[PDB]
RNA sequence: CUGUUGCUUAUAGACGAUGGCAUCAGAAAUCGGUGUUGUAAGCUUUAGAGUUUCUUAAUCAAUACUCUCGGGUAUUGAAUG
RNA sequence: AGGAUUGAAAGGGAAUAAGAUUAAUAGUUCUUAAUCAAGAGAAUGGUAACAUAUCAUGAACUUUAAAAUGGAGUGUGAAAAUCUACGGAAGAGUUCUCUUUUCUUCUUAACAAAAGUAAAUUCCACUGAAAUGAAUCAAUCAGAGAAGUGGAAUUUAUUGGCUUUGUAAGAAAUUCAAUGAAUUGUGGUAUUUUUGCAGUCUUCAUAAAAAUUAAAGGGAAUCUUUUGCUCGUACUAAUAACCGCAACAGGUCUCCAAGAAGCAAAAUCUUUAGUUAAAUAGAAUAACGCAGGUAAGGGAAGUCGGCAACAUAGCUCUGUAAGUUAGCAAGAAAGAGUAGCUCUGGUGAUUAUCGAAUCAGAACUUUAAAGGUUAGGGG
């Protein structure tokens, strides 16, 4: 909604912050298997239930 | 009521004398054409004036006939009637 | 904004120390002396040029006076 | 015809959400929030609306002049002038009767 | 030789097929014939009940007369050139 | 002194508006103009109703009022919108056929002032109504006092309702020129919406409370300046942002709301705004389909069954049965009229001019007229 509580907005901001990918430099480390963030979601693909 | 036409740049394209014969035969004072006896257009030398007070005339009427006249000779495309903010009308390209 | 009605209210207004800014507007007919005070913007509509000049004589010298005309400042 | 929108975030035509459409420069119409209609004072006895007191919100009487919220009379602002005349007659006539009834009848 | 292809191909046809012509090919307009509807637009009969205005002078007026057997359409699956 | 906590971003509530600005926020920023709260520096007037930029002291205690109260329907004040009359200014469209023509703009906030001036209700003073008066669309009222005259008060989207004024033309809109110049009257016995007001009707229904504020009874006591904290604020709000597994023809609460035409917020067409893409196209124009139609003569013979389709359909006038709980049946059934053009009369206001769409009538002409859309089959 337009109106939201203070704590609820910060938990909304963190969900925005965690919807990012692996930085390129992290992918060039030796013996690295993490290429994509499998905890990714999109607004029109999955609702985050909060 | 006095209305002047400023041909100070396009006097060649529209010589004043042709306006007077056309104007004085066209204004419908009371529904007829050419019965403009109470209209004193005169020569006005450089310009063309009307300066008539006896009959019911309007400045917006003057722009109407001139735009009709510009369509009569098919030279409305080049010219353009623009008021001078001085109870008159002047023509621009 | 408040409108003063006669001269003696605006002569008294100017000679007090509470003035903050004066703007003079010239119109087609009248002249408005919008004295800006701390709270309101008092104005006086005068119709005589001679009376308008007298007001400019009484204006203090430490106060800023703005003249407004057909073109905005 | 210029159509307008609610300025605040209220979206329902409640009593407190009354609006008036006024015109502004250039042909634009804006939205004004208009006040509710209040009731005036009433006589404590006959329940008739008193004269000389305006019908404004209760907090607005604080902004009113001290003489514009009461009438200069005994029981002014709480009783009609008829509500008070009968009070005086009751106070006087009954006391007179109790002086002849008791006290050496 | 046969097939593709072209005539936005027909006497044929869901698609294939089938039938015709392919440089004297083909197509297209225009013209005449042949049909359909019903007399175009402009000016004229005061056509014209009345109104109106100058006061027989005009107007405005549904509809009606002559130009007008007009005008418009006509292969698109019509026929000549 | 009296009863604890929570419970509403649609209930109550101190106070902000206009213009501009951003690639995106704006009653929040900027300019200008205000408001509110908390502070800091023992009175007169009027017969009376009641009235005086703070004024003009008012403790404990008690009371009263406000916040704070259904719905229907009728009349009416005012504003806006639409329409229209007069007077112009500026620009655009049409112009071989005419058109003094058609179209666009002509604006103004919060908060305050008080030149001019309204409608309605309730009270006050004088006098006392019958030959009863007064008044509304309807009503309704009067010797616990009508009508008349003269007054007071409140309401009418902020001060005080409308015009007007400060704000405020310096803004904004429409034009012209290459930043700078031009104008921004007055009306209406028209319609709709909104907003109040006035009485009427209706209920075995009577249609919230507190925070908070003011006043009274009582007599205890003797203009300038500062601050205004925390949090929400982007965007969609839906034939693509929500719920249905999805860019699902399903579902989901509201606000603002133009012209024509008509009884109508109906069907149909257009203006401001939005969009031309919203699970791909092209060619051919077979059968069988889905959707919309028509038909010679007959007219339900089809079928379980008039299923489906056809048919009647608006308005005006005449006329209308049996039966009946006497209210209805009833738009019973049935019959006639309806177009275009040119005219005539009726229905008002001010003292001849001005305006309202409505009703009736008469000639003439035609393709003989509700039927483009909308629109009861009957017994």
């Amino acid at each position: 909604t337009g109106h939201k509580g203070f704590s609820y907005k910060l938990k909304l901001g963190k969900k925005i912050h965690q919807n990012r990918g692996v930085p390129q430099w992290f992918r060039m480390k030796t013996g690295n298997t993490i290429n994509y963030n499998f905890k990714r979601r999109h607004w029109n693909r999955r609702k985050m239930g909060m | 009521f006095s209305c002047t036409i400023d041909l100070t740049n396009c006097t060649d394209f529209i010589e004043p004398k042709k306006l007077v014969t056309f104007f004085r035969q066209t204004i419908k004072v009371q529904g007829r054409a050419g019965n403009t006896k109470g209209i004193e257009v005169k020569v006005a030398d450089k310009k063309v004036t009307i300066t008539t007070s006896s009959a019911k005339l309007c400045k917006r009427y003057m722009k109407y006939l001139m735009k009709k006249y510009l369509k009569k000779n098919n030279l409305r495309e080049w010219l353009r009637v623009i008021s001078d903010k001085k109870d008159g009308f002047e023509l621009k390209f | 904004p408040k409108q003063v009605q006669e001269f003696k209210q605006i002569l008294k207004l100017l000679k007090s120390g509470s003035i903050r800014a004066v703007r003079v507007k010239t119109n087609g007919e009248n002249t408005k002396f919008k004295v800006r005070c701390a709270k309101y913007l008092y104005t006086y509509i005068c119709a005589d040029k001679a009376k308008a000049e007298e007001l400019k004589k009484a204006i203090p010298k430490d106060i800023h006076v703005v003249e407004i005309a057909k073109k905005a400042p | 015809a210029v159509r307008v929108t609610y300025v605040r975030k209220h979206s329902y035509n409640t009593k407190s959400n009354g609006i008036r459409i006024v015109k502004t420069a250039g042909g634009n119409m804006t939205v004004q929030h208009r006040q509710k209609i209040s009731n005036g004072v009433r006589c404590g006895d006959c329940g008739c609306v008193l004269a000389g007191i305006r019908h404004i919100r209760p907090h607005q009487y604080g902004w009113l002049g001290k003489s514009k919220r009461t009438v200069t009379r005994a029981y002014g602002g709480v009783k009609c002038h008829k509500c008070v005349q009968k009070k005086i007659l009751r106070a006087f006539l009954i006391n007179e009767h109790n002086l002849i009834k008791l006290a050496a009848a």
